[PDB]
RNA sequence: CUUGAGUCUCGUAGAGGGGGGUAGAAUUCCAGGUGUAGCGGUGAAAUGCGUAGAGAUCUGGAGGAAUACCGGUGGCGAAGGCGGCCCCCUGGACGAAGACUGACGCUCAGGUGCGAAAGCGUGGGGAGCAAACAGGAUUAGAUACCCUGGUAGUCCACGCCGUAAACGAUGUCGACUUGGAGGUUGUGCCCUUGAGGCGUGGCUUCCGGAGCUAACGCGUUAAGUCGACCGCCUGGGGAGUACGGCCGCAAGGUUAAAACUCAAAUGAAUUGACGGGGGCCCGCACAAGCGGUGGAGCAUGUGGUUUAAUUCGAUGCAACGCGA
């Protein structure tokens, strides 16, 4: 729609999945596409190359807003997820800040059990 | 762990060419020095009969386009066998070039070894034959897949 | 008689307990938007939210849930245990000086009290998370992992029970003990001559010295040398088991056997193998290059086959131009 050229990106670096959402500084959704939404399933979707191709198929379709500079923060214990932000940097999204806002529990919610 | 210097070969007693002595040794089998000399010297004289000048640099200008620059050497690190492309030394480039030159002279399709090799020298001088084919073949397998380099 | 024990004055550190709300991330719900075909989770998959339009963030709010950042073998307590924030009542320890009592003290079967978690009764909340549980997906049964959901349950008051590797497997009160380095609470002397060095109190953590122990090991906090008191053990299995007594809404708990079986059971520390761990090197063992065995014909041996008999031995790198 409008011209942005400078926004922000929030990622959900899950264990077996990856979510991305780009926003223009106020909560408007611009770009978003997971791994399991482009015919990519199985462990093939669990590779950093899947993050590469997710970034690519986001960027080639969301340039309707014209973003050149981008803010981002790495979020989640995702294996190899700086690759997708470097692909954004390679997708024409000239990066401006790389930080981490991973929400750590404050022993407010009891952590669930894991594989025995 | 062992390391030594290259074998002290005697240069060619006629033209004084150590790199060509290395070639006439690469080619020689069963130690038939006399017949091997009598065929290669005659074929290189047939090279003077081919162009009509003092053929001494023609060998070098022909081999300038059959020397490789990239080689693959398999090294299994990290599960599978990686290819690890590595540069080839010029002193080994000359050897490999002469190897590709000699590994196509026998299947030329001429009357005799001397004749077919005299023809193949001029052939590789203008970038044709199995030698140049293998040169391009090794140039494309290595460093064109730099993701592994 | 006053050193033990207490009493007085002033301060130090504080996650000891109630009662109250309080702020931030988060995450279920509610509404408004902006935007679009997807989200959601598996070594894969499917289940499950979506075309009046799904997630996801923006604005705000309800719900309950515990306080990361200080966070520290860091502090506190008789033990069991305590962490956002503040207050009232207090529970305990320590420090700086000066003064009083007359032995008032330590231990302690019963008894009383406190007492991890799990397990109940009454009255409530229960957002998220999580024993059981429906069901889906590979499936001659998966009832076992993996995934979204989920009952008590964690939470809140009043009451039930008293069991743990409740361990420092080391009961309590004391007398005399060579050092170093730090954790934490002190404050004196002389010049605070930017946070100054020496002596003087405590509680502690990592090493070792004589000493003790079967060894490991303990070693100013003793498992060192001694004084006073309480509990526990007399081979293993049955077994902390039946029958009892008491307690208990229930689970059962406490005290607590015998007939029968065996000749062992058990702690430390060497020397050993497990079969892969983990690391360091040799050998044409590999990678680069040469001719080769395997393609073909012929000589020769081996197993089969054949026969009246086709004489015997030999068999993975070490059997097959081997005895010959």
């Amino acid at each position: 729609r409008k011209q942005v050229s400078d926004g922000v990106a929030h990622i959900h670096a899950s264990f077996n999945n990856t979510i991305v959402t780009i926003t223009d500084r106020q909560g408007n959704a611009l770009g978003w596409a997971t791994a399991g939404g482009s015919g990519f399933r199985g462990s093939r979707k669990s590779t950093p190359f899947a993050a590469q191709v997710a970034a690519e198929r986001c960027a080639d379709a969301v340039k309707e807003y014209g973003i050149k500079n981008l803010e981002v923060m790495v979020k989640g214990p995702g294996p190899g997820r700086e690759s997708t932000i470097r692909a954004l940097n390679a997708a024409g999204f000239r990066i401006t800040n790389i930080t981490d806002v991973t929400p750590i529990p404050h022993n407010g919610c009891r952590p669930p059990k894991k594989r025995r | 762990r062992r390391v030594i210097g290259q074998r002290k070969i005697l240069p060619d007693p006629k033209f004084g060419s150590e790199l060509l002595a290395k070639f006439v040794n690469i080619l020689m089998v069963d130690g038939k020095k006399s017949t091997a000399e009598s065929i290669v010297y005659s074929a290189l004289e047939t090279l003077a009969q081919r162009s009509g000048k003092s053929e001494l640099e023609a060998f070098e200008v022909a081999l300038e386009n059959v020397r490789p620059t990239v080689e693959v050497k398999s090294r299994r690190v990290g599960g599978s066998t990686y290819q690890v492309p590595v540069e080839v030394r010029p002193v080994r480039r000359n050897a490999l070039a002469m190897r590709w030159i000699v590994e196509a002279a026998r299947k030329r399709g001429d009357k005799s070894m001397a004749l077919r090799l005299a023809n193949e020298l001029s052939d590789a001088a203008e970038n044709k034959g199995t030698a140049v084919k293998k040169r391009e073949d090794v140039h494309r397998m290595a460093e064109a897949n730099k993701a592994f380099a």
